[PDB]
């Protein structure tokens, strides 16, 4: 009833994005889905005095309507972020157990600031261009806009209060559509509390995520016991790079030992000593990097063939925040969980997505990423030229 | 007439006014002609004498009789509307129907009715024969001609009110572009009819008049430089008459003609004939014929020898989509149903990459195809493509990059694409090492690229006017001319190693070119990276 005066920033006007091509499979499903929502109020169609769009995508998870609100949001942060800004728990990330519920489905409740729904303009296409294309709005709060959350905070939190109050242990975070709530209780216990929270939305289990056990991805060195040219070559090759990570690093020694490139050579007493240390460090955490709250997170991913992936995440090219990796499965396929993955991980620990750096073709991802994609948010990402050397750095 | 159609509220821009600027008297006939053509407008309703004094006002005049409202500053104060240019179906993308008509709107614009608390603001004045007397005001009671919210308020009205038919009918098919409406059905010409007049009432009802036995009506349509028949479709004819002399202009315009063709007529090159263009070109210039050029235009007119047409789709049966390779860069396809009655031809040609193998560009085509059969005909077809399906997953499992075709299958039209060679995994045995290197002085515009090996061996030819880079591709070239059948190389150039370490076939690099041709010629190659200035043992002996 009481609607959230919404502004979008002064100056900035609104979103006109063009609306990708679909599949005529999720076009009819994108059809009967904006049929039953209208008819229940939650969307109404609009005229061409409307300059407005943001663009509209069908996944499964049974289909559910996906709206990508990327410039919508960049083009209100200041509402969503500086505003009504949802503050973020240290505590959440060092948690046994989190569990990820979806409770997107509510903000259809509180209505939106009539003065602002011509901005969440919306629209279905059709094969080849055939009939015009059914232009909608929204008149409540949209699932994939983070200034939902924003304005549904009070209503969240009072939602919340007791089982809150009758658990001051459990750690409760909100990121778009989603809640994050983890505990230190054992397996059972926890999914009781889950389902004993289940309940208390329910008058207004599903995802195990296991946070405190995630640990660095240590770089490491052929442990080998022959030992070539070209072995010590790439083996100092890398350790080269790591210089530039890891303040300590000494290839010296190594690289102190015109030659043939397949001739085996026994390392230096005096060599042991120093991948050795080498070895101890890389292990231990990097020295000097710390998350900056006002700075954007970039993520980095290379194919390592066979299934496997690499990642890191950072503010400033090299230094890194964190590095993992990732196990009818193809490329683009595999690279999708990757990229879920690691995002879902970023929210955990810093409450932001990262900027994704994509080794792929632009179109390539562009005509697939929606076939798997599960999330009801979307990263913002680009698009790179995967260095040859940097891959094999992380394998 | 004048449509009941409930109007569309149209606003001006965030803080701005309606326009207001002056009348530049017009001549003593202009005067008139301008009074004879608003009088009839007034009659019909189109417009209205305005009271007051309307302080806003847009220059009006008369061109030979009709009557152009310059309508500029009332446009840039007007609001933005809802794009009305997203896409065009192509014809390829049509299912078949039994029967089509085009019934075409006479005084759409007019028809429609403009937002009442607007209509002040599109306050016009004729003239007095010479600036002595006020003058008639007009506003506009419908959509003025020049206005930029009519096509997008027509187009919305014209959807509204055919929306019911529509429901009522829903069999059919209704097309609208413009001033026109292209119906089509699979109904018996006799009873087709009877759903025209049908449509003509019910759209008479809602103020829009058509052609009564008029109908632009019974194919060959010509529309957007396609030529629509009920059952097939090819593009609007086009003829190259004989010519000794060809002029930038005349040679633009025929490739053009060549690609619009090359749409449905398989085997269009205009390759030889985009050369010819090559350069800072004047438009009037006559450019000689070569030869790879002579004979392509002759032969391009034999493949549109005889015409062509495709046919339209079948929603009950899989695509297939077979690409063949076609010289160099150059790539050919077919979209068919059932084998060889294509539904729409096409072709691939370009870079936008300095380096590139065939079995990329032809990845590069699937996706291209893949996203222009989504935009068509909502689903993904099959392929047959020239590629052995096991030189495809070595590729695909090696390389950096993610992929994803379609189902596929192969398919033996050759030439087909293949790898050129592959480099070793593991540093050859007994065989030449060749430590390699560059350098050149960013002043001079000059460097010596040389190399020296574990044999002894050294050189360096000095080279004149050089980048930094590649006095890097001179040296792994020069170490694989002096080298065996078989070898490994180690650089301290990223910028080396990359290009070579992908396996290109073909670049738009003369030196890249030459490495490439001698990697073909070799049995065992290695290359390997090694740090820069780091006086690793080999690359520093050739650093000095
Ligand atoms: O009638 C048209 C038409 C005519 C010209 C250009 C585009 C177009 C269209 O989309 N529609 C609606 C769909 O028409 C369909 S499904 N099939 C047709 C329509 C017209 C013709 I001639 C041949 C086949």
């Amino acid at each position: 009833i009481e609607t959230v005066p919404v502004k979008l920033k002064p100056g900035m006007d609104g979103p006109k994005v063009k609306q990708w091509p679909l599949t005529e499979e999720k076009i009819k499903a994108l059809v009967e889905i904006c049929t039953e929502m209208e008819k229940e109020g939650k969307i109404s169609k609009i005229g061409p005095e409307n300059p407005y769009n943001t663009p509209v995508f069908a996944i499964k998870k049974k289909w559910r309507k996906l709206v990508d609100f990327r410039e919508l949001n960049k083009r209100t942060q200041d509402f969503w972020e500086v505003q009504l800004g949802i503050p973020h728990p240290a505590g959440l990330k060092k948690k046994k157990s989190v569990t990820v519920l979806d409770v997107g489905d509510a903000y259809f409740s509180v209505p939106l600031d009539e003065d602002f729904r011509k901005y969440t303009a919306f629209t279905i296409p059709s094969i080849n261009n055939e009939t015009p294309g059914i232009r909608y709005q929204y008149n409540v709060l949209p699932q994939g806009w983070k200034g939902s959350p924003a304005i549904f905070q009070s209503s969240m939190t009072k939602i919340l209060e007791p089982f809150k109050k009758q658990n001051p242990d459990i750690v409760i975070y909100q990121y778009m559509d989603d809640l994050y709530v983890g505990s230190d209780l054992e397996i059972g216990q926890h999914r009781t509390k889950i389902e004993e929270l289940r309940q208390h939305l329910l008058r207004w289990m599903g995802y195990e995520l296991h946070p405190d056990k995630w640990t660095v991805q240590p770089i490491v060195l052929p442990e080998k016991d022959s030992w070539t040219v070209n072995d010590i070559q790439k083996l100092v090759g890398k350790l080269n790079w790591a210089s530039q990570i890891y303040p300590g690093i000494k290839v010296r020694q190594l690289c102190k030992l015109t030659k043939a490139l397949t001739e085996v050579i026994p390392l230096t007493e005096e060599a042991e000593l120093e991948l050795a240390e080498n070895r101890e460090i890389l292990k231990e955490p990097v020295h000097g990097v710390y998350y900056d709250p006002s700075k954007d997170l970039i993520a980095e991913i290379q194919k390592q063939g066979q299934g496997q992936w690499t990642y890191q995440i950072y503010q400033e090219p090299f230094k890194n925040l964190k590095t993992g990796k990732y196990a009818h499965t193809n490329d683009v396929k595999q690279l999708t969980e990757a990229v879920q993955k690691i995002t879902t991980e970023s929210i955990v620990i810093w409450g932001k997505t990262p900027k994704f750096k994509l080794p792929i073709q632009k179109e390539t991802w562009e005509t697939w990423w929606t076939e798997y994609w599960q999330a009801t948010w979307i990263p913002e990402w680009e698009f790179v030229n995967t260095p040859p050397l940097v891959k094999l750095w992380y394998q | 007439p004048i449509s009941p159609i409930e109007t569309v509220p149209v606003k001006l821009k965030p803080g701005m006014d309606g326009p207001k600027v002056k009348q530049w008297p017009l001549t003593e006939e202009k005067i008139k002609a301008l009074v004879e053509i608003c009088t009839e407008m007034e009659k019909e309703g189109k417009i209205s004498k305005i009271g007051p004094e309307n302080p806003y006002n847009t220059p009006v005049f008369a061109i030979k009789w009709r009557k152009l409202v310059d309508f500029r500053e009332l446009n840039k104060r007007t609001q933005d509307f809802w794009e009305v240019q997203l896409g065009i179906p192509h014809p390829a993308g049509l299912k078949k129907k039994k029967s089509v008509t085009v019934l075409d709107v006479g005084d759409a614009y007019f028809s429609v009715p403009l937002d009442e608390d607007f209509r002040k603001y599109t306050a016009f004045t004729i003239p007095s024969i010479n600036n002595e007397t006020p003058g008639i005001r007009y506003q506009y009671n419908v959509l003025p001609q020049g206005w930029k919210g009519s096509p997008a308020i027509f187009q919305s009205s014209m959807t509204k009110i055919l929306e019911p038919f529509k429901k009522q009918n829903p069999d059919i098919v209704i097309y609208q572009y413009m001033d026109d409406l292209y119906v089509g059905s699979d109904l018996e010409i006799g009873q087709h009819r009877t759903k025209i007049e049908e449509l003509r009432q019910h759209l008479l009802r809602w103020g829009l008049t058509t052609p009564d036995k008029k109908h632009q009506k019974e194919p060959p349509f010509l529309w957007m430089g396609y030529e629509l028949h009920p059952d097939k479709w090819t593009v609007q004819p086009i003829v190259l008459p004989e010519k000794d002399s060809w002029t930038v202009n005349d040679i633009q315009k025929l490739v053009g003609k060549l690609n619009w063709a090359s749409q449905i007529y398989p085997g269009i090159k205009v390759r030889q004939l985009c050369k010819l263009l090559r350069g800072t070109k004047a438009l009037t210039e006559v450019i000689p014929l070569t030869e790879e050029a002579e004979l392509e235009l002759a032969e391009n007119r034999e493949i549109l020898k005889e015409p062509v047409h495709g046919v339209y789709y079948d929603p009950s049966k899989d695509l297939i989509a077979e690409i063949q390779k076609q010289g160099q860069g150059q790539w050919t396809y077919q979209i068919y149903q059932e084998p060889f009655k294509n539904l729409k031809t096409g072709k691939y040609a370009r870079m936008r990459g300095a380096h590139t193998n065939d079995v990329k560009q032809l990845t590069e085509a699937v996706q291209k195809i893949t996203t222009e059969s989504i935009v068509i005909w909502g689903k993904t077809p099959k392929f047959k493509l020239p590629i052995q399906k096991e030189t495809w997953e070595t590729w695909w499992t090696e390389y950096w990059q993610a992929t994803w075709i379609p189902e596929w299958e192969f398919v033996n039209t050759p030439p087909l694409v293949k790898l050129w060679y592959q480099l070793e995994k593991e540093p050859i045995v007994g065989a030449e090492t060749f430590y390699v290197d560059g350098a050149a002085n960013r002043e001079t515009k000059l460097g010596k690229a040389g190399y020296v090996t574990n044999k002894g061996r050294q050189k360096v030819v000095p080279l004149t006017n050089t980048t930094n880079q590649k006095t890097e591709l001179q040296a792994i070239y020069l170490a694989l001319q002096d080298s065996g059948l078989e070898v490994n190389i180690v650089t301290d150039s990223q910028y080396a190693l990359g290009i070579i370490q992908a396996q290109p076939d073909k670049s738009e690099s003369e030196l890249v070119n030459q490495i490439i041709e001698q990697l073909i010629k070799k049995e065992k190659v290695y290359l390997a990276w090694v740090p820069a200035h780091k006086g690793i043992g080999g690359n520093e002996q050739v650093d000095k």
